[PDB]
RNA sequence: AACGAUAAAAGAAGUGAGAAUCUUCUUCGCCGUAAGGACAAGGGUUCCUGGGGAAGGGUCGUCCGCCCAGGGAAAGUCGGGACCUAAGGUGAGGCCGAACGGCGCAGCCGAUGGACAGCAGGUCAAGAUUCCUGCACCGAUCAUGUGGAGUGAUGGAGGGACGCAUUACGCUAUCCAAUGCCAAGCUAUGGCUAUGCUGGUUGGUACGCUCAAGGGCGAUCGGGUCAGAAAAUCUACCGGUCACAUGCCUCAGACGUAUCGGGAGCUUCCUCGGAAGCGAAGUUGGAAACGCGACGGUGCCAAGAAAAGCUUCUAAACGUUGAAACAUGAUUGCCCGUACCGCAAACCGACACAGGUGUCCGAGUGUCAAUGCACUAAGGCGCGCGAGAGAACCCUCGUUAAGGAACUUUGCAAUCUCACCCCGUAACUUCGGAAGAAGGGGUCCCCACGCUUCGCGUGGGGCGCAGUGAAUAGGCCCAGGCGACUGUUUACCAAAAUCACAGCACUCUGCCAACACGAACAGUGGACGUAUAGGGUGUGACGCCUGCCCGGUGCCGGAAGGUCAAGUGGAGCGGUGCAAGCUGCGAAAUGAAGCCCCGGUGAACGGCUAAGGUAGCGAAAUUCCUUGUCGGGUAAGUUCCGACCUGCACGAAAGGCGUAACGAUCUGGGCGCUGUCUCAACGAGGGACUCGGUGAAAUU
RNA sequence: CCCCCGUGACAGGGGGCGGAGGACCGAACCGGUGCCUGCUGAAACAGUCUCGGAUGAGUUGUGUUUAGGAGUGAAAAGCU
RNA sequence: GAAACGAUGACUGAAUCCGCGCGGACCACCGCGCAAGGCUAAAUACUCCCAGUGACCGAUAGCGCAUAGUACCGUGAGGG
RNA sequence: CGAGCUGGAGAUACGCUUUGACUCGGGGAUGUCCGAAUGGGGAAACCCACCUCGUAAGAGGUAUCCGCAAGGAUGGGAACUCAGGGAACUGAAACAUCUCAGUACCUGAAGGAGAAGAAAGAGAAUUCGAUUCCGUUAGUAGCGGCGAGCGAACCCGGAU
């Protein structure tokens, strides 16, 4: 059959002592220094492409 | 090759099957035979050829007659290609002659015997069969069937001079299996090897052999099997 | 946990509210006897175009086999029908039946078979032997001419009419080669410079004292009554005449000419990529069908549909002035199917499921050959979750020191072997075989030389570790049990010593046979057979064989007597009435089969009191005590082989003993090889882990 | 079938040539032997490797016939 | 069963007025009725359909259906 | 019948209605193909013929069974009626009789109803007087492995 196979229910409670343990961690955004919208730190400012100048386009 | 209607295999009538096994083959015809072999008593002919056919055990001769019709006529042991056969009451009682009992002469070795008038030929016809003469008696004759059988018949009916042959089922060993499918299903099913539900000869652990019966129960050994009848009175000597 | 085969994927560019997941380009990788192509069946619109973006699509989706709308399918000749018949179905009138109904000749329905008039191209987004273009053929109806006369059936005959294996010759489809021909250009990395490279290198029709293998063939006169119900100027039989050779008749196909099409590409515009117009050459050599010639040749036995069309022939018949037939015109041409999927996300499997599905086509190179194996054309596709990581453990693989079955129930598993030449090959044997026995050698490249050519032999030379150098690709042997053999079987735990079998035996059965299906003195199967046949039962190649016991049961035969049914036969007993009469009961003897009784029969049940085991085999797959005892092999053997015999409970057709050959059979031994094992290690890939998307279950 | 050799009852042996076979190896095709895998499966019985058959008692398409105590069955009480 | 009468498949087979059947074997006596030809309203039954009513239901109830024998399952009968 | 109508459909357009639509009653006329189905074939709704009337389009007939002939029959009906054929589970604490039953089912025929019916009757009074239905008699008489269990009729009342 479906061989191991669990022997109770499990508490709304167990259940959650569980997942204690899944928060997303918020990302850390840093604020683009030209156009100051926020980027992720070593990654290129997806609003203006840059990077110190300017690598993606527009 | 010619001039025969065509034979169907078929094992079993209306329902379902009734003489078990054979169900083989290999799409044979059917070549009418003349057996009675009045209407042409009184005309002359020549073995044109003998052509040898399945569903027989038995040549075959192609004869003619002047009529200019020709007819197959089984081929009695001994006649070659482009002999003689005459029918009729005036006929030379020699090999392929077909005149009834009463102008036969005792002792004398025929086939393809009647048993009524008309209705063609009925008794010794099958490969290598010989039915003499024992003694005219007063409107039937005694003779000897193949089954070591005597049997009044009145002489009024025709018979085929001589003794058929097709050389002899004595030697042809239909070699290994197969060849009995070359003609008909695989033989008999023993019994024995069956089930208490399928046979009398069923089950039993290991390997048995009690009551001896056939697929029904009524027994295989010894066991008459013939009614009280007419053709009863008509008949001397059944046992061997 | 999973996201459905471990045939991979990358970048660029585009579209878009949003794309790993759509479109375009350029590469990569997988299939290529297919994972290509054409049908069938089955499904229906799934096809094409434009939209769509809920749900379905195991994830995205701007996309789809999904949703919406519109469009698409075209046939005198392809299939089917208006033609044929097989099994089978049905069936007036017939035979049977409690009903319903069961059978049944002719006839009819009924393909999967018979018969039958077309090809080559073009081309809508989507159809094509259906539409167009070119040229063709068939039937029908009319007109014209020719003709100059019969036409000729629901009837006869001829014919259609038919197997298996193997095989000669010619040919084509199709494929290959070339310093052949045509066309396009360029070539550079080192060289070539074109005797290089790529690509194309004919299909239909019509004529031609052209070539051409192969294939087919009696006509005619007469005779006979008895043959085709009849008739016959037909067919069969008889005989005469010439039917050596030959000869004709026919030409698969090729070649030439013509003509129609196609033809690598070229050019032009461009709304972005199609559209349009034009066009070259077509050689020599080689291979070659399961097709064509043909209903070819030889051999073989298990001895290989019917019916119509068709050809001739009369009956009847209207007509012998205007016939049938040909030709040249014209008019004519019905119904149904024809889209798409179709070995598969479109059919059967509940799912766009690793399965199942009939037929046809199925290229090249290399390799004895091949529809094998490897790579690859055409063409089709990367399998509707993805990215990282590189742990345990699990699956699928690669290599492995020393040893080599020590593993273990068992060498289970996995190695070794592994193709084609040559040499060589035991016991035993039904002389076939055991044999691919066993064992050993070769195998690549260059050159000369000779050979029957692709190819090969001889000699010399050369290179590597190695040359069927990579894929396909027997491990071998000794001995024993069982079964003779090929074969067959428990769809979804048994393939086997099971079953079947050729062979043998007993017995039944006289032919409306025994026997069997059936409501049935119907019908039918046995058998359109007939005892060297058919039924039943058992045994199971071949070989030497196969004993003793018929008390019991059965089967056959005998059969005086005993017993035994209905019925025949009427006395004896009783009833009611006054009576005649009417009414209850009931023998003797007689009366069928069978049962008792007499004998017989074992390849009948069966036994070894009716007898008691002839041969042969024997602790055997049948032996309990038991791993019996001795011998064999082993260092060591409860297993195995050989003897013995005390055969608990072997034994002669529930067959006894043996037996070459065969077995995915069972058992024991050996040689080789090996990760089975001493001990495991390292490596690979696919999960398992991690992140993003979707997200079950049993249980409780 | 055609050639050469042989003889005491013994045969036959040889060479060509022919093309036989429930013959052999083997792919389609039919099967399913052994192991692993897979058993809340890709799959209500399969896959890989391996193996059996491979002109025969062979494999298969279409149409059609037989059924419930009945059919069918190379026979497992199998299949329906 | 002492078991009459009715009925009929099989064999048989009568009378007719100083005639025939029966009145539960059988007889006499007593008694009721006339068989072997026929047609016949009406009260009786059921309920697809219709109207009225209901100490009936009112949506897991009530019919299966507030409508569908549809969807869906099955080769099919069939289920739903 | 009198303002509306233009079906459910919830929509638009076109329209129709006192020379009274619409709707309701009640008769006609049309009524393709299949279906007893019946021109012949047929795997339902398709495929093929023929004769006659005829402008061709189109019309009609073309089945079997009884009868001169009209004219009648084949098919379909929820349940009810009669008839031909007729279970087993189950009970009897097993089971063969018997019970369950002549019920269930199959089949034939028929109607709105059927069936039955006008006495060779029932009954014990020298009574009643076609048939059928309700009441009762009575669970009495009786049947019964006299077990389980099965179970009348007359009289009398009433429908008619
Ligand atoms: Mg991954
Ligand atoms: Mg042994
Ligand atoms: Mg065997
Ligand atoms: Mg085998
Ligand atoms: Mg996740
Ligand atoms: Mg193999
Ligand atoms: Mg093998
Ligand atoms: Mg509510
Ligand atoms: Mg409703």
């Amino acid at each position: 059959a479906k061989h191991p196979v669990p022997k109770k229910k499990t508490s709304k409670s167990k259940r959650d002592m569980r997942r204690s343990h899944h928060a997303l961690t918020a990302p850390n955004l840093t604020e683009c220094p030209q156009c100051h919208g926020k980027k992720l730190s070593h990654h290129i400012c997806p609003n203006c492409g840059y990077y110190d100048g300017r690598q993606v386009l527009a | 090759l010619t001039e025969a209607l065509p034979k169907t295999g078929g094992r079993n009538n209306r329902g379902r099957i009734t003489s078990r096994f054979i169900g083989g083959g290999h799409k044979r015809l059917y070549r009418i035979i003349d057996f009675k072999r009045r209407d042409k008593s009184g005309v002359n002919a020549k073995v044109a050829a003998i052509e040898y056919d399945p569903n027989r055990s038995a040549r075959i001769a192609l004869l003619h007659y002047a009529d200019g019709e020709k007819r197959y006529i089984l081929a009695p042991e001994g006649l070659t290609v482009g002999a003689t056969v005459n029918a009729g009451p005036e006929a030379e009682p020699k090999l392929g002659n077909a005149l009834p009992l009463r102008f036969v002469p005792v002792g004398a070795v025929v086939h393809a015997l009647e048993l009524v008038p008309g209705k063609g030929a009925q008794l010794a016809r099958s490969a290598g069969t010989s039915v003499q003469v024992q003694g005219k008696e007063s409107d039937y004759v005694i003779v000897r069937l193949p089954s070591g059988e005597l049997r009044r018949v009145h002489s009024e009916c025709y018979a085929t001079i001589g003794a058929v042959g097709n050389a002899e089922h004595k030697n042809i060993v239909l070699g290994k299996a197969g060849r009995s499918r070359w003609l008909g299903r695989k033989p008999h099913q023993r019994g024995s090897a069956m089930n208490p539900v399928d046979h009398p000869h069923g089950g039993g652990e290991g390997r048995t052999g009690a009551g001896r019966v056939p697929v029904t129960p009524w027994g295989k050994p010894t066991k008459g099997l013939k009614t009280r009848r007419k053709r009863k009175t008509s008949d001397r000597f059944i046992v061997t």
